[PDB]
């Protein structure tokens, strides 16, 4: 379950 | 004397509604009679709703607070055409029509409490804010320890505003033109404050402050605090070069999406996409081993490949973009894909894939 | 070879939707192909619904079970218009319409459970059971210790079928005439019966069994058991002499009570009446010292009297009679009252007083 | 909160 890339958290 | 006013039901009801919408104060409306006008106010310390109405009816000016639920409720049992009398009785707040008597518990209004700074002011439609809103809504986090994910940027750049929202799995942003130029500022406006500002939505005047952003909206005045820190930059968020271009019919595509999900694993909800020339097919299977299969037509012409996602995250696009045809704009299956109308630019989703 | 059928999904979804309403196998339909006609059968052991579905096309006999819901989502997710074919596949039924293919897992027929001696048997029309359960379902208990109290009795006597329900503080009775002489009845149905029964109810043939009852609905039939114990006798219940008679219209006096249960205590919801000469007044007050009150003009020439009630027992009568006007007959204010429309004596409801 | 003569219960 991969996160969009959010700075930060992802 | 003490505040006195008498106006009529019809008058009083949709304000009262619309400002009742913890501590014992804060379960009450602020009520004020000054210059033939009579203000009622509801917060819950970080937002506010203030309606003003008329006052046709010879009064007397004052102030009070007074349970908000029960004076709506009250108000809105009386007959159609009733006429409203209110006049305060020591620590009471008495309400008559026709022979009907209600006496209400009040808290003075010196105690009920009172935020302000603005930057930037512009007016327009409300269906341009409530496309804004609507666009992106379902895209904000629910309690994620991010707060600042909790709510929706809003965004002024060049004549344009901008909603952008997002959950760390899905994003959504939408821009509308506004016929102004404006200075361009974000801030990050809380989940209760969008949704307050949507019941609003029945042209608007918008005040971004400081700390705080204030509508306009008729006889209505919304404040809202806003949220503390640093939202995503959705420019970094969108794929960069996605070469894969793939469109198709949105109603059929959701409606195979809606039956695929039936047979997909009810925690992690993962369907399968294989694309191909012009052709798409959605898989779905379950811990039961039972399994759904969809082919649909489409426009595709790129390489073969293979994508798995959280369906309802794609649902939930569909559902929003309420368009004839959709684009989905691939890269490769371990990264996000955008979603779009193909005849409006206007919104964009990102969605990042599921491991397959 | 195993069942198989094609059927057009507007003569399979309706019947599905109704069947369709803990075990595994408890969650899946039996599917039965004989003699032209598809049988779809659901269950939870105590009560049971069966739908016949006439097969147009080619089809092959047999029988299955498979997951209701998942089934039903399916078909209801599939175009209008769309033609459904379904055939047994080893352990899955496989369903396909269009390029859209679902395969479900299965249990064997003979798992699935089946229930029967009948005893009275009569036909009426919808409107007439459902005005019966109307009139009363709402005084039903909901979890009482009492077990025989959380369903409804449904008699026959003479040429009428009578429901009545209590849960100790109300009781509602309602009887109808069938037009047929009938046997002395008294069964209990269960409240999921009862609720299942009006499902149904969009002329109906009854037959009561030992200890079961059964509705034929057009191509439904519904069975349920029945509830032991020893009912209450609402003749024992209804009060022997009220010689206190008001007569108010039903609307005004509704609309009354209901401001007034604004400010009754949240809890224990008590109201005070105050019957006097063709007037009735009603009062309410809670532990904030807040108070409503309401004056009536009503029909009444008896003694002055002050009673208690729990405003949300008279609410539930007032909104079950839609009527225009109401007769209250009283006794004192430690005895119930009985509440019917002036103009019907079809129906009665007893509610009991609160102390004062 | 007196209850309706029911037999038993009240
Ligand atoms: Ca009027
Ligand atoms: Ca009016
Ligand atoms: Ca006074
Ligand atoms: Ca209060
Ligand atoms: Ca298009
Ligand atoms: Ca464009
Ligand atoms: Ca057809
Ligand atoms: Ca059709
Ligand atoms: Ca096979
Ligand atoms: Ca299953
Ligand atoms: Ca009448
Ligand atoms: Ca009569
Ligand atoms: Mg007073
Ligand atoms: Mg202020
Ligand atoms: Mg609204
Ligand atoms: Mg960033
Ligand atoms: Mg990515
Ligand atoms: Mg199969
Ligand atoms: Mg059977
Ligand atoms: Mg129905
Ligand atoms: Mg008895
Ligand atoms: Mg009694
Ligand atoms: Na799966
Ligand atoms: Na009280």
């Amino acid at each position: 379950v991969p996160t969009l890339p959010l700075v930060p958290x992802g | 004397g003490r505040m006195k006013f008498t106006v009529e039901r019809e008058h009083l009801l949709k304000p009262l509604q619309q400002v009742s919408g913890t501590l014992p104060i804060l379960g009450n409306l602020l009520l004020q009679v000054a210059d033939g006008t009579l203000s009622l106010t509801g917060t819950d310390l970080e937002m506010e709703m203030v309606a003003r109405v008329a006052l046709v009816q010879p009064h007397e000016p004052g102030a009070t607070t007074v349970p908000a639920r029960k004076f709506f409720d009250i108000c809105r049992g009386l007959p159609e055409g009733a006429e409203i009398a209110v006049q305060l009785e020591g620590e009471r707040m008495l309400v008559r029509s026709g022979r009907s008597r209600f006496s209400l518990s009040t808290l003075p209004a010196a105690d009920f409490p009172n935020l302000w700074q603005s930057e930037v002011e512009f007016t327009l439609p409300q269906a341009t804010m409530k496309r804004l809103i609507e666009a992106t809504q379902f895209s904000m986090a629910h309690q994620d320890v991010r707060y600042y994910l909790n709510g929706m940027l809003f965004e002024t750049e060049g004549e344009e505003l901008r909603t952008v929202a997002t959950d760390g799995h899905r994003l959504a942003v939408c821009s509308m033109p506004i016929g102004q130029s404006l200075p361009s500022h974000s801030v990050i406006v809380p989940r209760k404050g969008v949704i307050e500002l949507m019941r609003m939505l029945d042209p608007l005047r918008v005040q971004i402050g400081s700390n705080n952003i204030r509508a306009h909206v008729g006889d209505f005045i919304f404040t809202s605090k806003l949220v503390d820190g640093r939202f995503p930059d959705y420019r970094r968020v969108l794929p960069k070069n996605p070469d894969k271009h793939l469109e198709a019919g949105c109603d059929l595509l959701k409606q195979a999406f809606a039956r695929a999900a039936i047979l997909s694993n009810e925690k992690f909800r993962g369907v399968r996409l294989y694309v191909s020339e012009n052709q798409l097919k959605i898989t779905a299977n379950n811990p039961e081993q039972e399994e759904a299969e969809e082919i649909l037509d489409v426009t595709y012409s790129g390489a073969e490949m293979e994508i798995g996602f959280n369906v309802s995250y794609v649902l939930d696009v569909l559902n929003a973009l309420k368009c004839e045809n959709v684009r989905m704009m691939l890269t490769d299956s371990v990264s996000s894909v955008q979603i779009e109308d193909a005849a409006s630019q206007s919104a964009a989703y990102v969605v990042m894939p599921m491991r397959l």
